[PDB]
DNA sequence: CCTGGAGAATCCCGGTGCCGAGGCCGCTCAATTGGTCGTAGACAGCTCTAGCACCGCTTAAACGCACGTACGCGCTGTCCCCCGCGTTTTAACCGCCAAGGGGATTACTCCCTAGTCTCCAGGCACGTGTCAGATATATACATCCTGTGC
DNA sequence: ACAGGATGTATATATCTGACACGTGCCTGGAGACTAGGGAGTAATCCCCTTGGCGGTTAAAACGCGGGGGACAGCGCGTACGTGCGTTTAAGCGGTGCTAGAGCTGTCTACGACCAATTGAGCGGCCTCGGCACCGGGATTCTCCAGG
């Protein structure tokens, strides 16, 4: 009875309106918390400045943006809309992991 | 003695984050595995990263990771950011 | 030259004594034009002077204009009972709730202006800036002063953009660790008389100063009842891991990012750390008071607690020291229950009430040193144990007269822990002097 | 007497530090020597790049409808050119989102 | 007070009114613009270095500045650079 | 009569060329080749031996990488012939 | 002169395609690779022809190839 | 009188020449001033490189029934190492071939 | 008899004589090898003089060059190379 | 679904040529001494940022659930395309010879650049105020989805 | 196939705020003038390496043919995912409280690297030989493919 969305159009609005947006999608708290956690086992009783912390983020960003634009190019080569961890495994190995 | 746990810090990054991503990146439909195979490969990208920061930092002899170490060690892999001084 | 007694405006409030001469030194303020403080402390009707003061205003002279009290949020629903008991005339209105909500109350009462006074939280004042400063204000009461002590703060500089004629601040102690904070303070209600940074030399120079915009007052020196309380330092030595953790820690593979807050969990009990408790299993015997010389001092002293009058209230400051005296208390069995900001906010007005009913076989009662409501009428205990000092001696002061309440019969003992020649030391020196400071500029 | 100094940069009809390119070229270990025509030539070349990257900035921003450049209007001027993109390939511009692009497969038909 | 720092703001801005009179830039504008020119100096400079060395000389020079350039960007880009390296090359050179 | 399956003589072929090291282009037609490039960018150009080698080896060693890639591409299309779209796959993907 | 890019002929494509380990090959993959073969080549030709004009030279050396191919990543070991 | 020359190879006891290094080092205008023990420590570890590649290529044309080192051999040592692939991953060697490697899919049914 | 040419041949030679005593080394080997070191000492003196220019000195030290290996190298290669020049540096210290 | 045939690849011997390995000559770069000067190590005071243990609110965003639907995936049939082989033609490959440009070296000379001192004027840190860019509401418009009728 | 009904989205308008653009004051690095030295341009010489040509040979390519296998389109299905909704929570903001770690200007000082001249031995170039790699040949083993 309710008015319902195709599965698909909500997909397309979401792609349009984050392609026109800028901002940063993982949380900072939460990434604050992993790089602590990862930066903690190379070396003990690290400081981190907030700006290393947002360039961090920002490179995250884009690489995970760049690997998934590969990703999506290669699940469309194999007649797919889906991308999956063969699509994934592909482009790193690809582009030289 | 009292004990309580919350969770990892790799699943503090969420699958609709990762989704968001995947929007932004041309993505409309995902698979469910992705969000394991995401984790893992930014978790690679971090190390990779943080050794390299670490390493410029230790090397000025200062207990602070700086935002110029983490540039440097981002144009050392040949990912040259801009914005951050 | 002004009333001695309770007003007629003001129905079935007496005015006993104090109040009086405290409306009679707002309305002369008022009247001198000079904005002043309020520091009675816990103890005065600091709200009924307020609600007395509008009152004045509202019926004597014909300025009923737009008044914003400003308190927080656990306090709303006290002020607005005084309002609309003690002074009904002053219909008054408040604002709070979510984003819809506030678009409700701008949109049928304030924007409308069929309103008086304006009472409001913290945050809600923060997220109305540009919804309420398009009313020309002509009182401004600030209860909680302390919160605006500092100064750079979002709160600070939103109070000063607003377009006000006057100010009244409400406190219970002004002076908190420096005198900045209380220039802070002086300088929000003088926006001009104190700009700048600046037995004979001081003292007498900063009583003459402070004299013409705040007041001080003692509760004894008309109610002398309530008999005094005794605090006892009980000097405790640590015992052999203690001491071991303390080296390891003092000379540097865990993380020791802040020393002096390591040292911390660490004077109290090194279970608080990683790797002094054993192996996989979790034991709770022995792995227990008998490692810690605080809480060894503990078991021998709550055992003559039990034998005698009973009832003693504990104040900590870490909600992790409050879980291992919960495993404690568990592991001896004693009727306690557990109170902290953590505790949801209904969760703790029915504990309070459980411990203060007239038969409550409830024996500990854990809180943390400054996690309470800035009420909370806990007039049936006897004994208080402070298991930590923090850097603030009018906090401490605050958490010792919270059970101070004037139902109180029994005269309360305070119990004070500090591991001797130790961090605690220190932390109680930089507490003297700044309780020394603290009497020595406001007390007299 | 002595002559009044005239900056270099307006010597050669510049809008960038010639000396302060001068003293990094120099500073900078690259060789033992600079010429004096070197940091003319240098400071040349980045006002060319600057102020063509700059142009297409702007005309981004005055499409956006707003008077403003920021770092979305130089990743859009970036992208969107062939040199541009070519130069810039492995480069990151903080805040710079990403191009339109969806491919016509999942486009609805 | 504070540690003197130098960048290229003053003079991007300049390019910037010159190119269009009626435009402002932000401030994380003007830092990606202060990296851009930076990467850029450092880049031709140490392609000019590299020809210095392999050709065994010693000084950088306008053809080694130019050999760097024509390396570097990508075509028209460089013919277009070439010939505005060149023109300020002659204007300083030609009564100065 | 005698004749192979369609894949045997590949696979062999296959291991026969990738134990080998020896260069698969013609020496004479590459180097009228590079001749012919070289032609545009400036006139009377001449060159070395060992000029025209690097450049053969610089240029198979590309090919083979990039048929790699395209192979891997084949694969994942659930295929075993590759195809110009797969080329441009693994160039898109690459960088090119 | 003209007609060189034929030289690179199918079999020798096929032998490349072989050593990078394919199995069949369809019959419009050689001009496509004949594209690519072209714009690497005249990509690394350019730079060289720009290394040895700003050495004032006109023969092109290997030294100069070498050059080329580190500077667009490809560096080649064996040849100085 | 002067005692007999000693060279600072033999001094660190490599077999790396730590003076033709320091004369590179100054020369190649890397810094103004360079340490004593810089080519000490450069010469220490080029001779580590190499004698790892060198074991791994001797060990690889041993397998191959030969006794002299070739590039074929120089390529297999390399990729077949993990560490040194990473290391030399953009490296062309010039007549080492590929490593033999077949899809399992193309192998026959 | 030209100008004379400097390479690492004899030095590596020794090193291969040392590693396996019976094992020769054809010219294009040494001419890889060759090639290699160059590229690695290329690689770890640009790291150094960056190093030493991010942190604002005029020297090149043993500190430089064993952080420069460390960001070069990967993982056991940095450990073991790292320990060489560590023992060798000792070594010239204790003997000057 | 095993047999046996026919190619391909592997292994062992013997002969050739040449390139690697060694032995000399001569010089050019490295080692040895002595002197100095500045760069870096070490201290000191100010001031600013980060962290750790919390508290108090607020609310957007994450989390778990139900449900129907495109979608991924397996199986089939067709067809033509690519492969494998034999034939003929073509051009690479090899070796050899001749000619001349052009890279490479050496000797002169000058002009261009390092280095210094002096002066001053451009560029940087610091305040400060006003406009361009969020943000919030109420319209108007385009998109999509299903039921309805044909 | 086409209407209308709900839903997101764009546009106009008004408001507010904080960051950008400009002016001030002061200092430090760039410009003017001078000197001195050697790096690089310029001319001449040599000789090596490139180019051009020819002729015989043989592998390699081009071409045609025949046929089995892979690509591609179609069909069915049952399942993992996208969409909407209620519930929980953890992020984000605003606060305390203190202490260290590094950027800082200022300062001192000492030792380590640059520099110079001498001198000798290590390293490159050159010349010569023997064994290792290569190639051809013959016997042995392996793998694939058709038939019954
Ligand atoms: N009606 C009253 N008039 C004056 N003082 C009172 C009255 N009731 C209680 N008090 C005193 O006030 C104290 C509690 O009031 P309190 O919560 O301190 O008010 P406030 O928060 O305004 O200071 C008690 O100790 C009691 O002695």
């Amino acid at each position: 009875k309710p008015h319902r969305y195709r599965p698909g159009t909500v997909a397309l609005r979401e792609i349009r309106r984050y392609q026109k947006s800028t901002e940063l999608l993982i949380r900072k708290l939460p990434f604050q918390r992993l790089v602590r956690e990862i930066a903690q086992d190379f070396k003990t009783d690290l400081r981190f400045q907030s700006s290393a912390v947002m360039a961090l983020q920002e490179a995250s960003e884009a690489y995970l943006v760049g690997l998934f634009e590969d990703t999506n190019l290669c699940a469309i080569h194999a007649k797919r809309v889906t991308i999956m961890p063969k699509d994934i495994q592909l482009a790193r190995r690809i582009r030289g992991e | 003695r009292h004990r309580k746990v919350l969770r990892d810090n790799i699943q503090g990054i969420t699958k609709p984050a990762i989704r968001r991503l995947a929007r932004r990146g041309g993505v409309k439909r995902i698979s469910g595995l992705i969000y394991e195979e995401t984790r893992g490969v930014l978790k690679v990208f971090l190390e990779n990263v943080i050794r390299d920061a670490v390493t410029y930092t230790e090397h000025a002899k200062r207990k602070t990771v700086t935002a110029m170490d983490v540039v440097y060690a981002l144009k050392r892999q040949g990912r040259t950011l801009y914005g951050f001084g | 030259t002004r009333f001695e007694d309770s007003p007629s405006y003001v129905k079935w409030g007496k005015l006993r004594d104090y109040q009086v001469r405290g409306l009679n030194w707002l309305i002369s303020l008022y009247e001198n034009g000079i904005n002043g403080i309020l520091a009675d402390e816990m103890g005065l009707g600091k709200t009924l002077q307020t609600i007395s003061l509008l009152g004045y205003m509202k019926h004597y002279r014909n300025i009923p204009g737009p008044h914003m009290v400003l308190v927080p949020k656990s306090t709303l629903h006290n002020w607005m009972s005084e309002f609309k008991r003690w002074v009904p005339t002053l219909r008054s209105v408040c604002l709070i709730g979510d984003k819809e909500q506030r678009a409700a109350f701008v949109r049928d009462v304030l924007l409308p202006g069929e309103w008086d006074v304006c009472v409001t939280s913290y945050e809600m004042l923060i997220k109305e800036k540009s919804v309420f400063k398009k009313f020309n204000w002509r009182y401004l009461v600030i209860d909680e002063a302390h919160r605006i002590k500092n100064e750079k703060s979002k709160l600070s500089e939103i109070v000063r953009e607003f377009k006000t004629t006057n100010r009244l601040l409400l406190t219970g102690t002004p002076l908190q660790n420096n005198l900045h904070e209380l220039w802070s303070l002086l300088n929000f209600l003088l926006p001009d008389v104190f700009n700048s940074a600046d037995d004979q030399k001081l003292v007498e120079r900063l009583h003459m100063v402070l004299r013409p915009f705040l007041l001080r007052r003692i509760k004894a020196d008309v109610e002398k009842s309530l008999p005094p309380k005794k605090e006892v330092k009980i000097y405790v030595g640590l015992s052999k891991m203690q001491r071991e953790w303390y080296t390891r820690i003092l000379m540097k593979k865990m993380r020791l990012l802040n020393i002096l807050m390591q040292l911390r969990k660490c004077c109290n009990h090194p279970y608080l750390f990683d790797g002094a408790e054993p192996g996989p299993p979790y034991t709770t015997d022995m792995h227990l008071v008998t490692n810690s010389g605080k809480m060894v001092v503990l078991d021998k002293l709550l055992p003559k607690l039990k034998e005698q009058g009973s009832r003693v209230l504990i104040f900590s400051q870490m909600t992790r020291v409050l879980d291992i005296l919960e495993d404690y208390c568990m592991w001896r069995n004693y009727e306690y229950c557990r109170l902290d900001g953590q505790t949801p906010h209904d969760e703790r007005q029915d504990s309070i009430n459980a411990y203060n009913e007239p038969n409550s076989t409830k024996f500990v009662f854990m809180l943390s040193t400054r996690a309470g409501g800035l009420g909370i009428n806990l007039a049936t205990a006897d004994v208080v144990i402070l298991y930590d000092s923090d850097w603030n001696p009018q906090v401490d002061l605050q958490a010792m007269d919270r059970a101070h309440r004037i139902g109180q019969t029994k005269t309360v003992r305070v119990f004070r822990f500090i591991t001797d020649n130790t961090v605690e030391e220190r932390i109680v020196e930089r507490a003297e002097m700044k309780l020394r400071l603290d009497s020595i500029v406001i007390q007299q | 007497t002595r002559a009044k100094a005239k900056t270099r940069s307006s010597r050669a009809g510049l809008q960038f530090p010639v000396g302060r390119v001068h003293r990094l070229l120099r500073k900078g270990n690259y060789a033992e020597r600079v010429g004096a025509g070197a940091p003319v030539y240098l400071a040349a070349v980045l006002e060319y790049l600057t102020a063509e990257i700059l142009e297409l900035a702007g005309n981004a921003a005055r499409d956006n409808k707003k008077t403003r450049i920021i770092p979305r209007h130089l990743q859009l001027a970036v992208r969107n050119d062939e040199e541009l993109n070519k130069l810039l390939g492995r480069v990151t511009i903080a805040q710079g989102g990403v191009l339109p692009n969806i491919q016509s497969v999942l486009l609805p038909k | 007070r504070k540690t003197r720092k130098e960048s290229y703001a003053i003079y991007v801005y300049k390019v910037l009114k010159q190119v269009h009179p009626d435009t402002g830039i932000s401030s994380k504008a003007m830092s990606i613009m202060n990296s851009f020119v930076n990467d850029v100096f450092e880049r031709i400079a140490g392609e000019a270095s590299r020809l210095a060395h392999y050709n065994k000389r010693s000084t950088i020079t306008s053809r080694e500045i130019q050999t760097a350039v024509r390396l570097l960007l990508p075509g028209e880009l460089a013919k277009h650079a070439v010939s505005e390296g060149t023109k300020a090359v002659t204007k300083y050179t030609s009564a100065k």
